[PDB]
């Protein structure tokens, strides 16, 4: 839908052209120390066994199981949670890490919603957002 | 302690440990909404 | 179409009654064209009223002035619309509230859609629109809730 000021986030996202010619089709989710979960891409499978590199390059022997399919950007920094599709450990975790970082502390993960706590007096709670949220659309 | 930081080693294990991950595997459709009919019924009425 | 003895008569008294001044001067408000019409009989919209606005003035006070001549070719603007409503459209409408064929109606559920969608009533009118008496938990009725309306 249509924006706001900060209180959401940037929810006039934008979709950037750049991101697309990457949904083809091999690329999945490795365990590193630095980030937790980052991007490897599939070059090449032994079967059981694949070697899947990175995003630093490093070209590593890998057993099946763990290679945790890709979930698009498409749902890069949204409001809600609900639209992130292939639902796997990493695709949600890199995703709410930058939400906070990004400023929005709460966010919907459902109903049942995920802050990370600010700690810090953050000039949202004044009446000016207590003004317009009367009972509104 | 400290505002505005946050640590990846913490995180990584706490968004594992709050049953976030099941926890949008159901909350994707939960609705976040809810009211009642009668009113939205009588409310939107003749729009059609 | 044009005005004829009776109805330049109902435009005159109308008109000067609103000429409010201590000198007079024969002039009604942009603002004040609202609640004219409304006592002329014609029920508009705001959005009806500020469609015949010489400024693109929108609900302030103290933007402009209208003389008889001007407020004149208003009215005889006005007096074509045929959609008014009936009583009937409202029945069929107020209707669709049920669940268990009653046309019963609790009274929060009752003022939240006065107040919601629309040119819409305040806090206040809703106070005035319903101050009893002794029903509790607490019910209205749709058929004799609308004849009242339309009787005024």
């Amino acid at each position: 839908g249509a924006a706001a000021p900060y209180l959401r986030k940037s929810e006039k996202e934008r979709l950037e052209a750049q991101t697309r010619p990457f949904d083809l089709k091999k690329d999945v989710f490795v365990p590193d120390d630095k980030q937790e979960f980052v991007k490897a891409k599939i070059v090449s499978r032994e079967g059981g066994k694949v070697t899947a590199e990175t995003e630093y390059g490093k070209t590593v022997t890998v057993k099946e199981d763990q290679v945790m399919q890709q979930n698009p950007p498409k749902f890069d920094k949204i409001e809600d949670m609900a639209m992130l599709t292939f639902l796997h450990e990493p695709a949600v975790l890199y995703n709410l890490k930058d939400r906070y970082g990004s400023w929005m502390i709460y966010t919907y993960s459902g109903l049942f919603c995920v802050t990370v706590n600010p700690y810090k007096w953050l000039p949202v709670y004044t009446p000016e957002v207590v003004a317009a949220y009367r009972g509104k659309k | 302690k400290s505002p505005g930081v946050m640590d990846n080693p913490l995180v990584m294990h706490q968004l594992r440990c709050n049953g976030v991950l099941e926890g949008i595997r159901i909350c994707r459709k939960g609705f976040p909404n809810r009211i009642l009919y009668g009113d939205f019924r009588q409310r939107y009425r003749i729009l059609n | 179409i044009e005005f004829t003895p009776e109805q330049i008569e109902e435009f005159k008294e109308a008109f000067m009654l609103f000429d409010r001044t201590p000198k007079c001067e024969m002039k009604i408000t942009y603002g004040q064209c609202g609640d004219v019409l409304r006592a002329l009989g014609q029920n508009p919209t705001q959005a009806e009223v500020l469609r015949v606005l010489g400024k693109p003035r929108q609900e302030e006070l103290n933007t402009k002035m209208m003389d008889f001549e001007t407020f004149l070719p208003m009215l005889q603007h006005i007096s074509k619309n045929k959609d008014t409503g009936t009583y009937e459209d409202f029945v069929e409408g107020l209707r669709v509230f049920d669940k268990e064929g009653n046309g019963t109606v609790m009274g929060a559920e009752l003022r939240h859609v006065l107040a919601t969608l629309g040119e819409r009533l305040t806090e206040d009118e809703v106070e005035k629109l319903m101050a009893g008496q002794e029903d509790s938990n607490g019910c209205i009725n749709y058929e004799a809730f609308v004849k009242h309306i339309m009787s005024s």
